[PDB]
């Protein structure tokens, strides 16, 4: 019953995601389609770890965090994943689901094993893929698990505006909706970096994603690879990908690899209801 | 169906503050400032527009002060299609009582008569009531220049300086500190135009975002002479103080 | 207990979808490789009460022999918070081990639904649970010889996330059984039932038009009930047809009749 | 929230244009000087609500600075530096 | 025979601004799109006015409308209540205009009578 | 911020140097202080600043002390503050706490 | 418990209970139930007692002498304090009374209302007269997460005032345990509800207390689930109202004494200057002077100093208040 | 206990209110040991008090979980057996509100008469107030009849009250003999205090 | 656990339909739903077509529902486990809906058995679309509910009758048709049948012709 030996702080670690926290794909469509903002994570997350020495000549404090809103679908939390998983720095990839806690306390002690964590074994990546849930529109305790919600939230905001000026990278959270989080608390400074993912798109913003798409099997020469181009308008990649893949399922019955530019049409005609115009027009026009 | 379902605004408060009344000024103060100061030879009006917006028509569109006849101007906070209602009754009522006794209205039986008229609305109206302030900026011959301010209660309230919309606070308390009793029209111009600035989170209030108008018994040959600024005037006038 | 492949029949196309879907990648990865597309996953499933969506769910299970877990989302919900976290996450990784293994989540909308959050932390744990089993199914690591389908059954609460574009190949919708999917009902039900020889049937169906599942089972139900009260081993074309008069009226007075998008 | 039992309540006003800039000088120095001195032209331009929106300008103007690999923080790197900062408080504040 | 109100429905939000006010708004923004170029030698004007059924009549539907022979008028939001609106100011104009005046109302007075009535909807129970 | 920061060293740093003086020319001395504000004024680096120069130990209790589990139940533990600090002064308790729990 | 039979059953740190021999040293008679005893470790027997409840709890409650408080020095609700003392003292020091009026004394006083007026004070004061053995305890210490050792305490002080009648018990703070309660999924509405009934199935007891009054220091007793029994047993309860004009001129000539010079200002024109407001305010007021000579270093506290003083207290309570205009 | 004493039956008092046993079903020990001796004396009455603590109904529905209870009722029902005969041996149950007690016992056998209280008429407070008022010397010719006129309907706890407080008024003058006054100035002040609430 | 217990058999002796007064209508559809496919059996296996699953009854209380079910249960010789939705019901949202499961799992081993459940009062109705949905525990319920009289799992044999109190009441997915199979109305006591149910009351007491029925009705 006696100190014989020490262990690393590093040693029991958080309760944590039992696979890896290393991404095992490299091909990468994160890549070829959002390319402009797969630049702009870069920016703002690998280059002060991987080059510290350029800021300090300048003299500037280390970048700060991100956040990161849009509709899903926009492959908000694989985008960031890539370069984490690339440039082999440590990552450490929790959700609210590791924090949540039945108990009392319970949430909180891995909360504070967090950030200390990533000092130790710094550079360092933090992202929290789940903080949507976390954060309340206001705070309540009419049952007494409320209370418990509210413990972490709370724990979160002191540490976060305390985690300024280190070396380690702020924390990176992900939020579908930003209606859950209140913004006189959650603001720039800590978060100065507010990264906006469009869905309007361009021409050659979706020419970039129809490559990568080309590439896995050669287009049959039906018509041209130009065709599904001109079809799609303004639509996002998660869409695209619906098309493709319905489309090369149909390919495999006629017994052909290559998946026709007609199939690709079909899929792409078809997803049009969307609430029609009908119910809207009687009252709406 | 309606029998069941009641939305009753003529419950008598227990509070003694009727409760719609008091959510009234809080949608006054979301509206622009507008400040009445009166001095011994006139009351210097003036008010900010709230738009900002740049497609905007805002030059030519006055939306905050109207003329309604020689002695009387009204500045607008609150409500403004509300507000158009009682502009077209306060103008006819004026008119009415000129027509009947060869005299123009005396301020305080004009600024009575509307009062009771939004009272009335929660008295036994059924009506929701006017959520709206006025300052009545009124002369007479023999009481000089008077001042009174209007409440969506149907309360008025003299005053030597008075400010409704927002920054009530923060404007009433400047004028306190500057103004003194016996600055003359010619100081409060400039007065007016400098507080206002200082309470709006605007760098420089534009001459584009403000109406100005004075009423003065300084018009030669014993008259009474209102001017409602043109915005270029303003201008040259914002220049002279500093604000640009 | 199994689910006859003969046996499910009244809307071919219907069924011919989900083994597309789910057949074929646990049979042969190798096809969809060779295309290169992500293999086909995620199934969604709706339509009335009565329709068959529990005997569909079942039916391609006994097909494949694959393991099977039918979970109603309503077991995994409990008093107190982050129960649930734990709940899908052992169960996602149990059917790894027993791979190929399909979840079925009976009553996804039960943990379904958006907003709310705000009142009890059991309304903050439903949208929790939604969250983590997105993930799981991408974002974290991708669906392997696991695959999920998805059934839902009220409107009222639907999520446009799991509507989306993305996992999906077929959002599926199951409607009224056919003119003769009904028949091919029918028949399954009155080769079973002890007769005299009834061909009243082609009657029986003009009536009974527009029946869901649940009624063609119901006509039969209570005529053999007449059949066996009347003190016979047969049921006889006059008992299935008084059968369907009976059960029509009362079928559309009090339909439910739930579709989702 | 009994009064004098809490014996002493510290309300800290929004900053003035004048506390602003002395927040923005000092971050500065730790930078590179503002050539042309436009330490003024930000604080001219809007009064922030709080000390954050003011090392917000810093961060961004010195991160134009190091992609160029020229030090100087110019009024060009400047001007970007607050609009940018500008908007994103806008877009969460309407 | 009248609904036994007596009162507004209308009522101030507990926020302020009423209620109403706000829930008839989003009825504008939801309808289809509409545009106006003011210009110094006209006035461009432009809706999508697209077919409601291809076998419908498109050239029967309209969305222009007469105030004066001088000034036209378009929408977006609730189609049957512009109809109503536009009949009602037809009348309150001419009649009651040539009266007072006799001639066709210059444009900002039309569009300031337009705004009173639709005030005294939303007042009146 | 400059008024806040010279106004903050007569609340603070005098009644532990000088309990005397700050005693004799006003009277007795406070219950504490409560700091609000803009979240970003830095009303924290004001804290620890003028800790600074108190020279106390500046010890950060930040929140409810049931995520103390180590021994006992944490809910008396707050109570327990007192004993703690009286021990261990000079100590200046930041008791960090902003009671959005509902 | 004890059996006579020379055994006893008794609970250790340890979870099971244990039936358990005497073995010698004290005697049945000088033990008493609920005490804590000393047992020896390899064989559990009464080896004694020396440590008579050794706890802190006993150290708070237990206050043998008069409290500091002698009476009305204290300065105006005179008629207040003297409702406390005819219902309270007036008993213990004469029943010959009650007795030819052939009425039952009085017992209890619930005294309620406000901050601000010193209700705590009043207390101390009315007992010091009689010199009753004042018993005083604060409610949070009788609530605790431990199970069961909440009626044992509570139990106790019935006990321990009995013995020592004529007694007063001041529980103060018992407006803490009201109907708050810990975690509102469950619990709370265990242990909480039991030290409660404790208390109250003592209070007229299994031997009669009248001879012990109790005194409920409180906000209300709608905090409290209501279930106060006995209300006759509870008897006058005391509706504090705030200082008025009279009130406030004694509490203010005690505060301007600690403040040098100010003596210069009349006592009453002080008074009048000042809106009316609660003695409390005065306490804010009289610490606004000293923080003011504070900022000026002001060498020493002047009349100017307490005129200044007035007007910017003034200014802060209305300043705190909301304008939603009297219409 | 009035109809103890003329029925010439005797009483046993028991409170589940005042009475802490009933851990886990200690008071199903309890409820055990006395009512089983009871049923064996003939020509007694059994009073079970405030049977709303000890024997209560459960509290499972509720958010405590507590089920200490449900052990002490279960007991509690076997014992009665719906209707058995007993020999004149009177089961005497007494709640707050019938309606808290639990749904099986409410049904028929067990239970052969109900009958609810309530605040009695001005001619029944003025016969309760008029027994303590006469324990007390007080100034003869005094009308009982308006000192209850003034009060509303009320608990009969709050007369023995009215006339504690008088009593004391009058001692405080130094009156050893109560007037009508001081009832009066009694009444208005309990009555104001506790009714507002 | 000892909740358990108290919802396990209860069977008391019959009472016989005989003592049930006038409403002849019920019975009759009772006695066929039931009573005749246990005796019968035999010829409902080898058809094939499921034995009927259960009986809804719903009218007026105090028309004999319990009584009704409770005879029928010992004819068969079923055990007549008695349950009460309400009481299923906590405060608890997890542990009120796991009793609900619990309780099926119990009747499987006691088969054959006909359970009575209660008052379906208190899971109401569901026509919720709004935010406020009740919390989740009505809507819970429901759909557990189900799950058990789901027809692949054994439910053909054993039986759930229920009673509860209007239809209206009840939520529109599980008053489904050959769900819970007949819908049996109760109608009013017409002056036929108040006559009868007086006269049983009477025989107890003592009879006399000084009383007469017919006035009474
Ligand atoms: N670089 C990218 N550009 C465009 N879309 C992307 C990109 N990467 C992935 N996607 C698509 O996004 C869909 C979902 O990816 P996912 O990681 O779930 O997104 P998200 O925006 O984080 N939302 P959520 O599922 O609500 O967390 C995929 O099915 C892809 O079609
Ligand atoms: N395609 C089919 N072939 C054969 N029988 C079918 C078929 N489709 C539906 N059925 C019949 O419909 C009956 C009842 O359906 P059921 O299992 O109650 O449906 P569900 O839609 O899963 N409902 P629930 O969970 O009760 O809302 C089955 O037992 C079958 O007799
Ligand atoms: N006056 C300042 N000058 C420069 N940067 C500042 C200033 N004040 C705050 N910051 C920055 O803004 C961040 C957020 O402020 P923070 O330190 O959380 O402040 P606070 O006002 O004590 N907050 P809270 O306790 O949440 O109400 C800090 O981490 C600093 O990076
Ligand atoms: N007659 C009085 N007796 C005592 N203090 C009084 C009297 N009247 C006014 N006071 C003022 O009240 C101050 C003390 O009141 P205080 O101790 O704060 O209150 P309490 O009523 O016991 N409340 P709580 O703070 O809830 O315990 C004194 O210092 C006086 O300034
Ligand atoms: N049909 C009837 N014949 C005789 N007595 C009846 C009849 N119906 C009801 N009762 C009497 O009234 C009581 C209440 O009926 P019960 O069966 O508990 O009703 P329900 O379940 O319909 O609410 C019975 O216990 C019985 O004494
Ligand atoms: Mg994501
Ligand atoms: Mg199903
Ligand atoms: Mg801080
Ligand atoms: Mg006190
Ligand atoms: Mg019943």
């Amino acid at each position: 019953n006696a100190l014989v030996d020490i262990l690393p702080p590093d040693s029991d670690s958080s309760i944590s995601v039992m696979g890896e926290n290393e991404k095992p794909d490299v091909t990468y469509a994160d890549v070829g389609g959002l390319d402009m903002q797969k630049q702009e994570i870069r920016e703002a997350v690998e280059l002060p770890l991987v080059q510290a020495d350029l800021y300090e000549q300048i003299g500037i404090d280390p970048p700060r965090g991100v956040l990161l809103y849009g509709p899903p679908g926009t492959g908000k939390t694989m985008l960031v994943k890539a370069v984490a998983n690339s440039t082999k720095a440590a990552f450490i990839r929790v959700n609210g689901s590791e924090f949540v806690h039945k108990y009392l306390g319970e949430g909180p002690r891995m909360v504070r094993d967090v950030f200390r964590l990533a000092r130790e074994n710094a550079p360092s990546i933090i992202f929290i893929d789940e903080v949507d849930s976390i954060a309340t529109k206001r705070f309540d305790a009419q049952t007494g698990s409320d209370r418990e919600v509210q413990r972490i939230l709370i724990e979160l905001l002191t540490q976060m505006d305390g985690f300024d000026q280190s070396t380690n990278v702020k924390v990176i959270m992900a939020t579908n909706r930003a209606d859950t989080l209140d913004p006189a608390l959650l603001r720039p400074g800590r978060l100065d970096r507010k990264i906006e993912f469009p869905s309007l798109r361009d021409r050659r913003e979706r020419r970039l994603i129809f490559g990568t798409i080309a590439s896995k099997m050669s287009l049959a020469p039906e018509a041209d690879l130009d065709s599904l181009i001109i079809r799609n308008d303004s639509l996002s990649g998660a869409v695209i990908a619906a098309i493709m893949q319905e489309a090369g399922l149909r390919a495999v019955r006629k017994n052909r690899y290559v998946i026709l530019q007609s199939d690709l049409e079909e899929a792409y005609a078809t997803q049009v209801k969307t609430d029609n115009t009908v119910d809207k027009f009687d009252f709406y026009k | 169906g309606s029998r069941r379902y009641d939305s009753r605004t003529t419950i008598f408060s227990p509070e003694g503050r009727l409760y719609q009344v008091e959510y009234a000024l809080e949608s006054i103060s979301h509206a622009g400032t507008a400040i009445g100061i009166m001095a011994s030879d006139g009351i210097v009006l003036a008010a900010e527009r709230k738009v900002t917006s740049t497609l905007l028509e805002q030059d030519t569109s006055t939306e905050k002060l109207y003329k309604l006849n020689d002695k009387i101007a009204v500045a607008v906070a609150g409500l403004t299609a509300d507000a158009e209602i009682l502009i077209n009754t306060a103008r006819i009522h004026a008119q009415n009582y000129l027509k009947t006794y060869n005299e123009d209205i005396p301020v305080e039986i004009l600024v009575r008569r509307l009062s009771d008229i939004k009272q009335g609305y929660t008295q036994h109206g059924g009506l929701r009531p006017f959520g709206v302030s006025f300052i009545y900026a009124g002369y007479d011959d023999r009481y000089g220049y008077q001042l009174y301010t209007s409440n969506p209660s149907g309360n008025y309230t003299g005053w030597k300086a008075i400010s409704v919309g927002a920054n009530t606070s923060a404007a009433q308390t400047l004028l306190q500190m500057d103004y003194k009793d016996d600055m003359k029209v010619d100081d409060a111009i400039e007065l007016a135009l400098k507080t206002l600035s200082k309470t709006t989170d605007s760098s420089a209030l534009t001459y584009d975002r403000l109406e100005f108008a004075t009423i003065r018994k300084g018009a030669n040959d014993g008259e009474v002479y209102q001017k409602i600024f043109k915005p270029q005037e303003i201008k040259d006038i914002l220049v002279k103080t500093g604000i640009t | 207990g199994e689910i006859t492949f003969d046996g499910i029949g009244g809307l071919t196309e219907q069924i011919r979808e989900l083994r597309e879907v789910i057949e074929l990648p646990l049979k042969n990865p190798e096809i969809f490789q060779r295309v290169g597309i992500k293999p086909p996953k995620g199934v969604l499933l709706y339509g009335p009460p009565g329709t068959g969506k529990t005997l569909l769910a079942k039916a391609v299970a006994a097909t494949i022999g694959a393991n099977f877990i039918f979970s109603p989302a309503s077991g995994i919900v409990d008093k107190y918070i982050g129960e649930s976290a734990r709940i899908i996450r052992e169960m996602f990784a149990y059917a790894k081990e027993h791979e190929p293994c399909i979840i079925f989540m009976d009553e996804v909308d039960a943990i379904g639904g958006r907003r709310f959050s705000e009142g009890t932390s059991a309304d903050r744990e439903i949208q929790r649970t939604l969250m983590e089993l997105l993930t799981q199914m991408d974002g974290f690591d991708n669906l392997g010889q696991t695959k999920i389908i998805m059934a839902t059954n009220r409107p009222d609460t639907l999520d446009p996330a799991l509507l989306r574009p993305g996992r999906l190949d077929r959002k599926v919708e199951i409607p009224l059984p056919n003119e003769a999917g009904r028949l091919e009902i029918f028949k399954i039900h009155t080769a079973k039932v002890k007769k005299t020889g009834e061909f009243d049937f082609e009657a029986a169906v003009k009536m009974s038009d527009g029946f869901n599942g649940a009624d063609i089972r119901n006509c039969a139900t209570e005529a053999g009930f007449f059949a066996i009260r009347d003190d016979r081993d047969h049921i006889n074309p006059d008992d299935l047809m008084k059968a369907v008069r009976k059960v029509a009226e009362v079928k559309k007075l009090e339909g439910t009749i739930e579709y989702q998008k | 929230l009994r009064p004098g039992r809490i014996d002493r309540k510290i309300e800290f006003p929004p900053p003035s244009v004048a506390a602003r800039a002395e927040i923005l000088r000092i971050h500065s120095r730790k930078m590179n000087l503002t050539r042309g001195i436009n330490l003024r032209k930000v604080a001219e331009k809007m009064n922030g609500c709080s000390g954050a929106d003011v090392k917000g300008v810093c961060t961004e103007a010195g991160m134009y600075a190091l992609r160029e690999r020229r030090i100087h923080v110019t009024q060009e790197d400047f001007e970007l530096a607050v609009g940018k900062v500008m908007n994103k408080n806008q877009e969460t504040a309407i | 025979m009248t609904d036994r109100y007596s009162f507004s429905l209308t009522t101030f939000s507990p926020s302020g601004k009423l209620g109403q006010i706000d829930y008839a708004l989003t009825a504008v923004k939801q309808g289809v799109t509409s545009l106006g170029i003011k210009a110094t030698n006209g006035v461009v004007i432009a809706t999508e006015k697209k077919s409601s059924s291809p076998l419908a009549m498109s050239e029967t539907l309209s969305k222009v409308s007469l105030l004066t022979p001088d000034i036209g008028a378009v929408y977006s939001g609730m189609g049957p209540d512009y109809r109503v609106l536009v009949d009602k100011s037809r009348k309150v104009a001419h009649t009651s205009y040539k009266r007072i005046y006799g001639e066709y109302p210059p444009t900002k007075l039309l569009v300031s009578e337009v705004a009173k009535i639709m005030q005294e909807a939303t007042q009146s129970g | 911020l400059t008024k806040q920061i010279k106004e903050i060293k007569e609340v603070i740093e005098l009644p532990v140097k000088h309990p005397e003086l700050f005693e004799s020319l006003g009277i007795a001395q406070p219950k504490g202080v409560i700091l609000y504000g803009p979240p970003g004024t830095g009303k924290t680096l004001l804290a620890r600043a003028v800790a600074h120069h108190t020279d106390c130990k500046f010890i950060r209790v930040s929140g409810a002390e049931l995520v103390q589990k180590y021994i006992g139940e944490g809910s008396r533990m707050v109570r327990e503050l007192f004993v703690m600090a009286r021990e261990h002064a000079p100590s200046i308790i930041f008791m960090d706490e902003i009671d959005s729990i509902g | 418990e004890i059996i006579d039979d020379d055994h006893a059953i008794v609970t250790s740190p340890t979870m099971p209970d244990y039936y358990v021999s005497i073995l010698s040293f004290v005697d049945k008679e000088l033990l008493e139930p609920g005490c804590s005893v000393l047992l020896h470790h390899k064989t559990m027997s009464i080896v004694g007692v020396l440590q008579d409840d050794a706890d802190p709890m006993v150290s708070v409650m237990k206050m043998d002498k008069s409290p500091t408080e002698s009476y009305s020095d204290i300065g105006g609700l005179e008629s207040q304090i003297q409702e406390i003392k005819e219902s309270v003292e007036l008993p213990l020091t004469h029943p010959e009374l009650y007795e030819e009026m052939g009425i039952k004394p009085p017992k209890g006083v619930i005294l309620y209302g406000a901050p601000g007026t010193g209700k705590t004070l009043l207390a101390k004061a009315v007992a010091n007269q009689t010199s009753a053995t004042f018993l005083r305890i604060v409610g949070s210490e009788l609530i605790q997460k431990y199970l069961g050792d909440g009626p044992r305490l509570c139990r106790q002080i019935f006990k321990v005032a009995g013995e020592n009648a004529p007694s007063i018990v001041f529980i103060d703070e018992i407006d803490a345990i009201g109907t708050k309660r810990y975690d509102s999924n469950s619990g709370g509405e265990r242990e909480i509800q039991r030290t409660m009934l404790e208390l109250l199935n003592q209070l007229d007891g299994f031997d009669d207390r009248g001879d012990v009054k109790v005194i409920m220091a409180t906000n209300k007793i709608e905090t409290l689930d209501p279930a106060l029994i006995r209300p006759g047993r509870i008897d006058r309860k005391i509706l504090f109202e705030n200082p008025d004009l009279s009130t406030k001129k004694k509490i203010l000539g005690i505060h301007t004494s600690k403040m040098n010079l100010s003596e210069d200002v009349n006592l009453e024109t002080l008074v009048t200057t000042k809106d009316d407001l609660s003695g409390a305010d005065i306490q804010a007021m009289c610490t606004e002077a000293g923080l003011l000579a504070l900022r000026e270093r002001r060498m020493q506290v002047t009349a100017e100093d307490f005129k200044q003083a007035k007007e910017r207290v003034m200014k802060n309570k209305v300043e705190e208040n909301l304008e939603g205009l009297y219409l | 206990r009035a109809v103890a004493n003329r029925t010439d039956a005797t009483f046993i008092r028991v409170i589940g209110s005042e009475l802490v046993q009933k851990y886990v079903g200690e008071g199903a020990r309890m409820v055990r040991e006395l009512f089983e001796m009871a049923r064996t004396k003939k020509a007694c009455i059994i009073f079970f008090d405030e049977i709303d603590a000890v024997g209560g109904a459960r509290f499972d529905d509720g958010a405590g979980g507590d089920n200490e209870v449900q052990r002490t009722m279960l007991e509690l029902i076997t014992q009665l057996d719906g209707f058995d005969p007993r020999g004149n041996i009177k089961v005497m149950f007494a709640t707050n509100r019938p309606n808290t007690l639990d749904p099986a016992l409410l049904r028929p056998g067990r239970i052969d008469r109900k009958v609810e209280f309530s605040l009695p008429d001005l001619e029944g407070r003025a016969n309760i107030f008029r027994i303590h008022s006469k324990s007390m010397s007080v100034e003869r010719g005094i009308r009982w009849e308006l000192i209850s006129r003034l009060c509303p309907n009320s608990t009969g706890a709050e007369l023995r009250s009215v006339c504690t407080e008088a009593g004391m008024f009058a001692i405080r003058a130094r009156r050893k003999v109560a007037t009508e006054k001081d009832f009066l100035k009694a009444v208005d002040k309990v009555i104001s205090g506790y009714k507002k609430f | 656990d000892s909740r358990v217990k108290a919802m396990e058999v209860d069977e008391k002796p019959t009472e016989t339909y005989s003592d049930v007064g006038g409403l002849d209508k019920q019975i009759e559809e009772l006695v066929e739903a039931i009573v005749l496919p246990m005796k019968r059996a035999d010829k409902f296996k080898d058809m094939g077509i499921r034995a009927p699953k259960g009986a809804l009854m719903y009218g007026p209380p105090g028309t004999g529902k319990t009584l009704l079910a409770r005879a029928c249960a010992a004819q068969t010789n079923a055990t007549f486990l008695k349950l009460a939705a309400p009481q299923l019901v906590q405060m608890y949202i997890g542990e009120g809906a796991k009793l609900v499961r619990d309780a099926f799992a119990l009747a499987k081993e006691k088969a054959p058995t006909i359970i009575f459940i209660d008052e379906l009062d208190a899971i109401g109705t569901k026509r919720f679309d709004s935010e406020k949905s009740g919390d989740r525990e009505v809507q819970r319920t429901m759909l557990e509910l189900l799950n058990q009289l789901d027809g692949f799992s054994s439910d053909d044999r054993v039986k759930v009758l229920a009673a509860t109190n209007r239809v209206d009441v009840l939520d529109p997915a599980l008053l489904r048709s050959g769900r819970l199979d007949r819908k049996i109305e109760f109608p009013l006591p017409s002056e036929d049948s108040r006559a009868q149910i007086l006269q049983i009351h009477s025989r107890k007491m003592t009879t006399d012709d000084d009383i007469n029925w017919q006035e009474l009705a």
